[PDB]
């Protein structure tokens, strides 16, 4: 069974700064990681498919990095609109397994 | 006549059919746009035979097909006419004189399974040579010559279908790859298919 | 331009079944497979099935088998979530989202959700 671990639990930072998260899988999945975006009430939009491609539409502040086991959510320049938590999401083919990570919330100080 | 194609249908298909169960499609009485499809860079692999890839849109076909179907990555090119291999001796072999267009693209992110696909087969071991476009889903134990067998299976008995092993972590030559040839009759009958114009 | 219009919020007394819908628009609806999510209050998210709304072939996830059956209705292109058998831990916001097949890419547009409450 496939368990992610997104660290850290959650984190602040004054804006304009870069913000890492770090995603560790239990189990190698290539490259099958994508990273989604919560805003207070609003639905998830995943941000980040691949672990590398951002999603069409996204600005190009957000990156992602990383593979095999570890990865790595990269946010250059933080802005007002960037508070929200964000997961980890492992996907499987066949039998479409999502699985999430604990999930970081960002709160600008 | 005005329709657009259901080229998406078949090419933004979830599942696609395995080798040796190839998928084949009939697309007639349409207004096909080949130039969404060549355009795109995604795609890995766009050879044409008989029909230079730019001047599709200004041709009227009679009525065209769509095989498509997976392959293990790296022997994508054993898809072509007068190459052979295993896969195109015994799952699907094109005319020597062909006409039309092959794709390939990278599908790891469709097709492979973490722990391991073991959904698409191929076969192995076929009696005799297989001719240009013709199904076989025959699924009869092989015999290795010696003693025949009632379906049983053993020393020089092997089974014919072999399963694939595709993970995410296999490199581009073991990763899965969706192929989904084209096929123009360009039998100069009346055309059903032909590209946008005024 | 897709949109995944979902039904609004509803409350159910214990051991109940609730019935949640799921409209889909601006693209084939009976070709790509659906899924469903639920985050409960203080938790993360947690996926439940998937539902493919041609062949009618579902799957669940084993914790709660048996306790579900999401049918569809290709006429209106709209998914549906039955849950039987309603508790107070079952009070989650769920997340009918289809699986979009783009070329080798995988397209996930989201529902804005419905949030199901269990009481008495
Ligand atoms: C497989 O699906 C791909 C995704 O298509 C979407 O999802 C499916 C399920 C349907 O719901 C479909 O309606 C969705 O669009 C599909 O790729 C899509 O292909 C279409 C064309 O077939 C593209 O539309 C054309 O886009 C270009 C450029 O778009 C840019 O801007 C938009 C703005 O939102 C961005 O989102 C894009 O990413 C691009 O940056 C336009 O120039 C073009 O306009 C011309 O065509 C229209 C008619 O469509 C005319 O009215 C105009 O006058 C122009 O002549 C189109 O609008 C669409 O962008 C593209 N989506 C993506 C994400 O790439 C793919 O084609 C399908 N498979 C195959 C084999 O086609």
């Amino acid at each position: 069974d496939i368990v992610m671990t997104q660290s850290p639990s959650s984190l602040s930072a004054s804006v304009g700064d870069r913000v890492t998260i770090t995603c560790q899988a239990s189990q190698d999945i290539g490259n099958f990681l994508n990273w989604c975006q919560q805003k207070p009430g609003q639905a998830p939009k995943v941000l980040i498919y691949g672990a590398s491609n951002l999603e069409t539409g996204v600005p190009s502040r957000f990156s992602g990095s990383g593979s095999g086991t570890d990865f790595t959510f990269t946010i250059s320049s933080l802005q007002p609109e960037d508070i929200a938590t964000y997961y980890c999401q492992h996907y499987d083919n066949f039998p479409p397994r999502f699985t999430f990570g604990q999930g970081t919330k960002l709160d600008i100080k | 006549i005005t329709n657009l194609c259901p080229f998406g249908e078949v090419f933004n298909a979830t599942r696609f059919a395995s080798v040796y169960a190839w998928n084949r499609k009939r697309i007639s009485n349409c207004v096909a746009d080949y130039s969404v499809l060549y355009n795109s860079a995604s795609f890995s692999t766009f050879k044409c035979y008989g029909v230079s890839p730019t001047k599709l849109n200004d041709l009227c076909f009679t009525n065209v097909y769509a095989d498509s179907f997976v392959i293990r990555g790296d022997e994508v090119r054993q898809i072509a006419p007068g190459q052979t291999g295993k896969i195109a001796d015994y799952n699907y072999k094109l005319p020597d004189d062909f006409t039309g267009c092959v794709i390939a693209w990278n599908s790891n992110n469709l097709d492979s399974k973490v722990g391991g696909n073991y959904n698409y087969l191929y076969r192995l071991f076929r009696k005799s040579n297989l001719k240009p476009f013709e199904r076989d889903i025959s699924t009869e134990i092989y015999q290795a010559g010696s003693t025949p067998c009632n379906g049983v299976e053993g020393f020089n008995c092997y089974f014919p279908l072999q399963s694939y092993g595709f993970q995410p972590t296999n490199g581009v030559g073991y990763q899965p790859y969706r192929v989904v040839v084209l096929s123009f009759e360009l039998l100069h009958a009346p055309a059903t298919v032909c590209g946008p114009k005024k | 331009e897709v949109q995944l219009v979902q039904s609004g919020a509803e409350v159910k007394k214990p051991g109940a079944s609730v019935k949640v819908s799921c409209k889909a628009s601006g693209y084939t609806f009976t070709s790509y497979d659906i899924i469903w999510v639920r985050q409960a209050t203080g938790q993360g998210l947690e996926w439940m099935g998937w539902m493919d709304p041609s062949r009618g072939t579902t799957g669940y996830a084993q914790t709660f088998q048996g306790r579900v059956t999401m049918t569809r209705d290709t006429s209106i292109s709209t998914a549906y979530l039955e849950l039987n058998s309603l508790t107070s831990e079952d009070t989650a916001v769920y997340y009918c989202v289809a699986h979009i097949v783009v070329l080798d890419r995988w397209f996930d547009p989201w529902g804005q959700g419905t949030l199901v409450t269990v009481s008495s």
